[PDB]
């Protein structure tokens, strides 16, 4: 995997490459690693494809019975620490998995990174996976919180992108997310192969 | 089990028109040592339906006890069902494989062969719940010299009758005496019938031993 | 150890050797294997010295219990029984190798096997332990259909005194028990009393 | 695995008059990328190639010392070696190192020279000849290499048809296996020229 | 593989299968096997595929450079020991499970040599992963002394039976048959097993794929 | 631990290495070279084991130098690196194997600059652009993004100094100082020192 | 001590058309270098609108067939309606994650109809991970199926093809071609194909022989 | 890796930690604030393994304010020290063991400021001051050279920068920012983060 | 393997089973173990094939050189300490069980034991092989001294047949040979020929 996650003035803009292996086999090229928690919040999924599909979901479940109780909508915050809880009691069971936890808040927009290792950090800017380090070079060096709406979308769109061309686990296409006060929005969906014809005039 | 103590080597299985012949040497093993000569391998589980079994002898003498009940049991009732053929295959291999998920797995290898409604039965049963069913079968190192021969008889005639069957073991079981070092030339035949099952006492095949002469 | 029983037309015979190892040191040279469960049910120990004593003293509890409720002599085939379950149940954890031999009026002399995997068989004559390994041989070409009680006696003595000459695992002294309908009749056998087979060599 | 380190794949196909020879040209350790132009087809004597596919080490070092003992052997010989006659050499080298081989599976085609009769094999890290009249296929993408020719090849292919079933039977297998790709070469061998062109490919 | 040999009437035949392996993968489909050792004596092959080839040719090259010096027909016994004496000195590194046979002045003899060195002179062997499932037809079926067709029969259905039962061998069946007056190397003396004609057209058509860079070399 | 970098263009080759040398815990030496001169217009940058660096990189350099004295002219950068590689090869499945990742810059006569990469198992690559240790997983997405053939030497630098400073940012390993030289027609030139 | 895995090979293939779904195996059943039975079909049927096929190790497939023949009766009886294809791939997903530390050594796809008749294709891990896509292969010949589906059905690294919607003959012709070719080389693979077909009036069975070798 | 250090006054406890979160090479966080407060007066600056830290702190944390509410009065440093050794040693043996390397930092309205030590295994020790990670390597040293029991705390953080300016020139890892706090009389008071 | 030999005035009869085996599979159902080295001069060989093979092959050379050398009948206990001088040198490569067994014109009929360790000591008769095991009893109950060519056949014969019957690694046919002063005459017993000791439980 890739994925990356960033807030700036106008929200939250969230990336993820498609690709899926098995050993040295490509299992798949279709893969959405954004899962889609509530109309306002979202989840990225890197490590254990099972594991990340698994315990979201369960999140999911959780966030909207947490909704139905309390005629409220669950904060950014809460919503990392249930999963952080619920992911720490199987430490050094063998689970595998790096989430983002993206959303707007009433705190404003949020962003946590959850290990199963048992980390829960809030940040600014993160990215998660095998090809994270080639993304975090690009992402920091185009990066300003006085970032234009369309110039944080190919930050995001080069910076995973840049990923897939180092990393062999990283590839198929660009998915993006960005966030609003109103909720996120589904941006973009662009095949890798699209990207190099783009990028490389 | 973790570790076979007392074990039984190959089981043979072939069906026929009119039922199904099971073949199993007389042979209980502790490691290469020969020890037990006399003892029986194939139990008769219903009027229906017998088993052979290869592997640890103490797990399968378990096996004879719980089967055992489970038929006396529905004897009992005599509401008229009882159970198929394939019912004790099933049976077995929810066994079989509870206990490999236990990771204390009963250490055995089995044929089933029954005859019921017209139609004659014969399943395998692996130690790990690994189950099918087969005009011919054949476990351990029958497995890799019988079977073979099994298959290209069947090959030329898919149908056999009882006799065809009967030699076609007879000939089975004088290539793993020659072969397999587990193995003993004192077997039990057991039958199954429209008539029942008909398990046959101690046989022994006969040997040819012409290319010791033959050398030079 | 080496062990051995016998069975004949109004009983059965039991022989067992005396010596008792940790290790290479012989901690007991003069060891009664043959452990009475019952009046006519008898065991023959090999194996680990306190797994095999603590399967016996729990079916002498066990088939004590039993009979007194029943009311009958009890069955040497249900004492092997008892011995079966225990030795299956808990084989992953014992290293026991029982030979089960006595009388009852039902069905007579009964020798039975139950080797550490838990099995059971009826046998004409069982062996069992270390040293049983150096008289398969000679306990299969010396056996005969339908011995006398005197003659299964001097067969069991014999056959365990080759094994303890080769084994060094087993030695000291031969104990011979006769089991029939009268009771049970002990001996014992030593130094001059075990039969010699001469060293045999140039 | 130690064949799985720096990944590749190399692949020949069999035409009419003709032999064609393809190679991935991503150079990588484990996971990262480090060239994307990394040479692993070269050539033995105008109208004969070798490919080799493993360890990039061993892959280099195989190429130098054949080369080594071909031009020793093409100036004690008054003429330019033969396919089978190449083969035999490679084998003899890699099986010098029996006990401690070079980790490359060498793919190798070419044209006979004077009879113009094509030829194609694949060996062993020690040196296992293994001739067909169809495709070899050698690398980390194994199994999807054999998938793509056994359904896709031909028995009598001109040098352009040859030159579709190769590329697409390379490009195809590539883009399943994670440590192959990043381009793909092809050189298509005639009696009178050679046809060496570089594929559109992913880049992930 | 699947490999095996029988002594007939006549001489000796020699019996393999087609299949060389990767992994768990068919590498040649159509694998020589049954190897010259001299116009006489003939060798099968099973184990490691590369320890196979240049073992036989090793001690095929021996022989040559024995017979040339003796100027006589050289003997299945000098084959035999070569191999033998070899395989033991590489103490079962060199993997190689052999089938020897071939007719001397002495008559018909064949061998089974193991990869450690030791040597079995038998009327019939097995060698290879098959080898038990053709063990099994050689129980079955031979009798002494058969008749050349008798014999080519026999041998090739130990080699199906190998074929057919066994993962690690397939496709065609190679017979070698030597006698005191004749050898015939029948190469594809059976194939059992052949491809489905292909139903779908996957022709890809001129032009059907990108090209980025193009050079031409012109050549004598 | 380490850091090597190489930029080439179209008439120069730029390379820099950290000045670090660390031991455990702590930083023993703030002043570092890690850079080898071979001829006039060859660099050879060499990172790894503790003992297998300096000894290997230094029996190259004397070579070459021997090889200057011996035939009167010097190496070629293509011939310099397939000569390192050779004996690095060669070593590989021997008694003392080198456990050194290197990177090799030189300007030719006839050819120009040219760039080598290498690993420790003796592979020999050339790039335009390259980069060793830990922290060339941060760094080489950088590369890959800002990098034209025809990029001259003040950007080049430029490029390289965005690449320091992401070590500063995310790379986790003390990383202050950092030799700087370039390479073209007129030999090996030292630049300033990029400090943090 | 004592595994309780075995590898048995096999291979499942799907393939999702606009009307139509196809769920194809071979027959062959395999441990270490010999064959159980040349007679075990893989694909197995759910409802009439569903089928499954597993790979890997056969007694986890037996176990695991089982326990969804029984799950689909329990939401039968308490929501009254059959369990839907998507239904079905969700539910599997949560009985192979029960399983996450013991897994099933088990490789399945299903294929079927969706709620408005359209072609469903299912892949799944050992340990539940699943996706809804066109076409999938699933066991020891998967990666020898994959890459000329991806070519032929999905069109990929061809320069101008016009994507024409598959028909179901095409589709059946493509099957039994890219299993003729694994049994050429996976040794797992070969006997006999079963092609299992899935469209408005029930499910139909066809079968080709393989290679016996 | 994470470093924590402290220094006891006569009327004052200051204490100080990195803002790092590193992930094996890489730094995701640039102000981790690694301090958790107690109570008004107490501070528990937690390091080690990564869930453990914030799971073990958090637990201490909401007991010693379930504790507040309960009473209305608040634990004193000495009860808070040995109320998170209790939680830590009777997990020592467990089948969940914390991997933490704490301090406990506190003022009590009678026996005044008081730094408390604790090994990852539960083993208390009250010091003058104290330090946690390969750092402390570096600094222990410096700590036992300036250090004088009546230290005023304008002279402490002069003494706390000496410290993390060795950080700076021999620790191996990028430590560039650290928070500052110090407890007194008056409660716990945020300082200007020392950066690099 | 189970390999025998035994001695009597006029000089030796050796024995032995011919079943080979790679691990449970029998490779050869039919062996020959009993190798010639001269005239008068047999081996037996027990445990590696190809590593007592070799030492065989070697041992004939040697001897066969050092005889023509000598020119005078090898004896046997030379013939002997050429097997120990290998087996003892090598004793960390090779898997040897030798029996030595022969007849030269000096010393008569002679029966050497080189088992695994290398060393060498003369006996009047000797039982090597896994299947050995089995028989040390009745090999220590039936000897006599004194016995006959003929006895000497017979009991070889009887304890290689009860040997074969308990070990797995034995079977298929005993191989007989008998050495003296007249030279070698040699026997194969199959199926029936077999001494028959009847499986006798209940
Ligand atoms: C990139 C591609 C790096 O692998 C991502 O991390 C990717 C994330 C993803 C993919 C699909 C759905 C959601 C998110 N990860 C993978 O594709 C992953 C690689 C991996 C394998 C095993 C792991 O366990 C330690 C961790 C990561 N691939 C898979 O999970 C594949 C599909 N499944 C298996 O390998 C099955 N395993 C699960 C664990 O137990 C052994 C069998
Ligand atoms: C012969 C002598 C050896 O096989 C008999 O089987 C004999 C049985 C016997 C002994 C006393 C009373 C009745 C019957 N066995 C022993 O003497 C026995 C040898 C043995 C040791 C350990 C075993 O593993 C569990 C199995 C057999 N010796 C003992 O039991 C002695 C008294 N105890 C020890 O050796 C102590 N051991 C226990 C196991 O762990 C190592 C230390
Ligand atoms: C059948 C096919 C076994 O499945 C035969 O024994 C066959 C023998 C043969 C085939 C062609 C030509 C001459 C003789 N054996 C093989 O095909 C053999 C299988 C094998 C693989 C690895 C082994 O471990 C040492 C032993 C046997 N295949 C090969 O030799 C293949 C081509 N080479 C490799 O797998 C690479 N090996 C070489 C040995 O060292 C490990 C890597
Ligand atoms: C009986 C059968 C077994 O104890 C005999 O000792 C017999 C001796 C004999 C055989 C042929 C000709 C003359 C005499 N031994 C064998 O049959 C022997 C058993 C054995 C195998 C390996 C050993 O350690 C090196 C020791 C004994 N069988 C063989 O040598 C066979 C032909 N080869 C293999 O088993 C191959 N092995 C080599 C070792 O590693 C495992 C594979």
């Amino acid at each position: 995997t890739t994925t990356l996650a960033f807030k700036f003035l106008h929200g939250v803009i969230v990336a993820a490459d498609s690709r899926a292996t098995a050993g040295a086999y490509i299992a798949s090229q279709t893969v959405k690693k954004v899962i889609e928690i509530n109309p306002y919040l979202l989840g990225t999924m890197a490590g254990g494809a099972a594991d990340c599909s698994f315990w979201e979901r369960l999140l999911a479940r959780q966030c909207r019975i947490y909704e139905l109780r309390n005629k409220e909508r669950i904060s950014v915050a809460a919503a990392s620490k249930l999963l952080a809880n619920m992911v720490y009691q199987y430490k050094g069971m063998g689970l595998s998995m790096g989430t983002m936890i993206c959303g707007w808040d009433k705190r404003g927009p949020g962003l946590y990174y959850v290990d199963s290792e048992g980390n829960r950090i809030s940040g600014t800017a993160f990215s998660v996976g095998s090809g994270s380090v080639y993304a975090y070079g690009v992402m920091d060096r185009g990066y300003s919180y006085d970032l234009k709406v369309e110039e944080a979308y190919d930050l995001a769109r080069r910076a995973i992108y840049q990923a897939t061309y180092r990393d062999a686990y990283s590839g198929g296409a660009v998915n993006l997310y960005h966030v609003r006060e109103d909720g996120w929005i589904r941006v973009s969906s662009d095949n890798v192969a699209d990207l190099h014809d783009k990028y490389s005039s | 089990t973790q570790n076979p103590m007392v074990t039984g080597t190959s089981v043979l299985g072939v069906k026929f028109d009119g039922g199904v012949v099971i073949a199993a040497d007389m042979l209980g093993s502790y490691g290469s040592l020969a020890r037990f000569r006399n003892i029986s391998r194939i139990m008769r589980v219903n009027d229906s339906t017998m088993l052979g079994a290869s592997g640890d002898y103490a797990d399968f003498q378990y096996l004879k006890q719980v089967l055992g009940q489970m038929v006396i049991d529905e004897e009992l009732l005599g509401d008229g069902h009882s159970y198929s053929p394939r019912a004790i295959h099933s049976w077995l291999t929810r066994a079989m494989y509870s206990r490999r998920s236990k990771m204390n797995p009963l250490w055995n290898t089995m044929v089933i062969g029954g005859y019921a409604d017209g139609e004659s039965f014969l399943g395998y049963v692996d130690m790990l719940g690994v189950a099918y069913e087969a005009p011919s079968l054949a476990t351990g190192y029958g497995a890799y010299l019988a079977q073979p021969l099994l298959r290209e008889v069947l090959e030329k005639q898919p149908v056999l009758s009882q006799t065809e069957a009967r030699e076609l073991v007879e000939r089975c079981m004088r290539v793993l005496y020659y072969r397999d070092a587990r193995s003993y030339n004192r077997f039990q035949i057991a039958t199954v019938t429209e008539k029942g099952v008909e398990i046959e006492g101690p046989l022994s095949a006969q040997t040819n031993w012409d290319i010791a002469h033959m050398i030079s | 150890t080496t062990i051995m029983a016998v069975q004949f037309n109004g009983g059965v015979v039991l022989g067992a050797d005396s010596r008792t190892t940790t290790g290479s040191y012989i901690a007991n040279r003069v060891t009664d294997k043959l452990t009475p469960i019952h009046d006519h049910i008898f065991c023959c120990r090999s194996g680990s010295a306190a797994d095999t004593q603590a399967v016996a003293d729990a079916v002498t509890y066990q088939l004590g219990f039993h009979s007194i409720e029943l009311n009958e002599p009890p069955l040497v085939h249900t004492a092997a029984s008892l011995f079966k379950e225990m030795c299956y149940r808990y084989r992953e954890d014992l290293m026991a190798g029982i030979i089960i031999a006595g009388w009852d009026p039902q069905e007579g002399g009964q020798v039975y096997s139950v080797p550490m995997g838990g099995m059971m068989v009826r046998q004409s004559f069982a062996i069992g332990g270390s040293g049983s390994s150096y008289i398969y041989g000679y306990v299969d070409a010396t056996y005969r259909e339908g011995m006398t009680k005197d003659e299964c006696l001097q067969f069991t003595a014999n056959a365990l005194a080759l094994a303890m000459e080769r084994d060094g695992s087993s030695g000291g002294v031969i104990r011979l028990a006769a089991i029939q309908e009268s009771g049970v009749e002990r001996q014992v056998l030593l130094g001059d009393q075990i039969p010699k087979f001469t060293i045999a060599t140039l | 695995s130690i064949m799985s380190y720096n990944g590749g794949a190399v692949m020949a196909m069999k035409g009419k008059n003709c032999v064609a020879i393809a190679a991935d040209r991503r150079f990588g350790i484990q996971a990262q990328m480090v060239t994307t132009d990394f040479q692993k087809i070269f050539p033995m004597g105008d109208r004969l190639y070798i490919g080799l596919a493993g360890l990039a080490t061993d892959v280099q070092t195989v190429a130098q010392r054949l080369k080594f003992r071909l031009n020793l052997y093409e100036l004690k010989e008054g003429r330019q070696i033969k396919p089978y006659t190449l083969m035999s050499m490679v084998a003899n080298l890699l099986y010098e190192k029996r006990f401690g081989p070079y980790y490359t599976e060498p793919v190798i085609a070419g044209l006979d020279p004077k009879t113009f009769k094509p030829f194609i094999c694949s060996l062993d890290l020690i040196g296992c000849p293994m001739v067909t009249d169809d495709f070899v296929v050698s690398g980390t993408c194994s199994e999807q290499m054999y998938g793509m020719c056994e359904s896709l090849w031909e028995p009598n292919m001109d040098p352009e048809h040859l030159f579709e079933t190769i590329s697409q039977a390379m490009l195809n297998a590539v883009d399943r296996d994670a440590v192959s790709g990043m381009g793909v070469i092809v050189h298509v061998i005639e009696k009178d020229k050679i046809t060496t062109r570089t594929l559109k490919a992913r880049m992930d | 593989t699947t490999i095996a040999g029988v002594v007939y009437k006549d001489g000796i035949v020699l019996g393999a299968d087609t299949r060389a392996t990767e992994g768990m993968v068919v590498a040649d489909k159509n694998c020589s096997k049954i190897h010259f050792i001299s116009p006489n004596i003939y060798c099968c092959g099973a184990g490691t595929a590369a320890d196979t080839d240049m073992t036989t040719q090793l001690i095929s090259s021996n022989l040559e450079l024995h017979s040339l010096t003796t100027g006589r027909l050289p003997r299945v016994v000098t084959a035999n020991r070569m191999l033998k004496q070899m395989l033991f000195r590489y103490q079962g590194y060199i993997g190689a499970a052999l089938v020897l046979g071939g007719v001397d002045v002495t008559g018909p003899h064949l061998y089974s040599i193991y990869p450690h060195g030791s040597t079995d002179k038998l009327p019939y062997v097995t060698m290879g992963s098959g080898s038990l499932a053709a063990m099994a037809v050689f129980e079955d079926k031979f009798r002494p002394d058969m008749e050349e067709e008798e014999a080519k029969k026999l041998v090739s259905e130990a080699i199906a039976a190998g074929i057919f039962n066994d993962l690690g061998s397939g496709s065609n069946i190679d017979l070698c048959v030597i006698s005191k007056s004749k050898l015939d190397f029948l190469r594809p003396f059976s194939v059992p097993n052949k491809k489905g004609t292909r139903l779908g057209r996957y022709r890809c058509e001129k032009g059907t794929t990108a090209v980025l860079t193009e050079k031409v070399t012109p050549l004598e | 631990m380490e850091y090597l970098i190489g930029i080439q263009g179209p008439d120069y080759v730029l390379v820099a290495s950290d000045r670090v040398a660390a031991s455990n815990i702590v930083q023993m030496k703030d002043d570092h070279d890690k850079m080898f001169k071979m001829s006039e217009k060859i660099l050879l940058l060499c990172v790894g084991e503790a003992g297998d660096t300096v000894q290997f990189a230094e029996y190259i350099q004397k070579n070459v130098q021997l090889y200057k004295m011996r035939n009167g002219y010097e190496l070629s950068p293509t011939a310099a690196a397939n000569f390192t590689r050779r004996n690095l090869a060669d070593c590989l499945r021997s008694r003392t194997p080198y456990h050194v990742n290197l990177l090799l810059a030189g300007y030719d006569e006839h050819e120009g600059p040219a760039l080598y990469y290498m690993d420790y198992l003796a592979a020999l690559a050339k790039a335009p652009f390259a980069a060793h240790g830990y922290g060339a997983f941060l760094t080489l997405s950088i590369l890959d993004r800002y990098y034209t053939p025809t990029i001259s030497r003040e950007r080049a630098v430029e490029l390289l100094r965005k690449c320091l400073e992401e070590l500063q940012k995310r790379f986790i390993l003390n990383l202050p100082t950092f030799s700087v030289r370039v390479i073209d027609k007129d030999g090996i030139h030292n630049l300033e020192n990029i400090a943090f | 001590r004592f595994s309780p895995y075995a590898f048995n090979g096999g291979t499942v293939l799907a393939i999702a058309g606009e009307d139509f779904s196809i769920v194809a195996s071979d027959t062959r059943l395999s441990e270490g270098f010999s064959i159980h039975t040349r007679d075990s079909p893989k694909c197995y049927k759910l409802t009439d609108k569903t089928v499954i096929g597993c790979s890997g190790f056969h007694g986890d497939c037996l176990t695991l067939t089982k326990i969804i023949e029984a799950r689909l009766k329990m939401y039968k009886h308490s929501n009254n309606k059959a369990m839907t294809t998507g239904a079905i791939a969700a539910m599997l997903s949560t009985i192979l994650y029960s399983r996450r530390f013991f897994p099933y050594y088990v490789y399945n796809i299903i294929g079927g109809l969706d709620e408005e008749g359209k072609g469903a294709v299912y892949s799944f891990d050992p340990v539940g991970s699943y996706q809804r896509d066109s076409f999938k292969a699933g066991g020891s010949a998967s990666a020898m199926l994959q890459p000329l589906l991806d070519n032929q059905v999905g069109f990929k690294n061809m320069q101008n093809v016009e994507h024409v919607p598959l028909t179901l003959d095409r589709a059946m012709r493509l099957v039994k071609d890219v299993f003729i070719s694994a049994a050429e080389r996976d040794v797992y693979t070969g006997d006999a194909l079963r092609i299992c077909i899935v469209t408005k009036e029930g499910i139909r069975e066809e079968t080709v022989p393989l290679r016996k070798d």
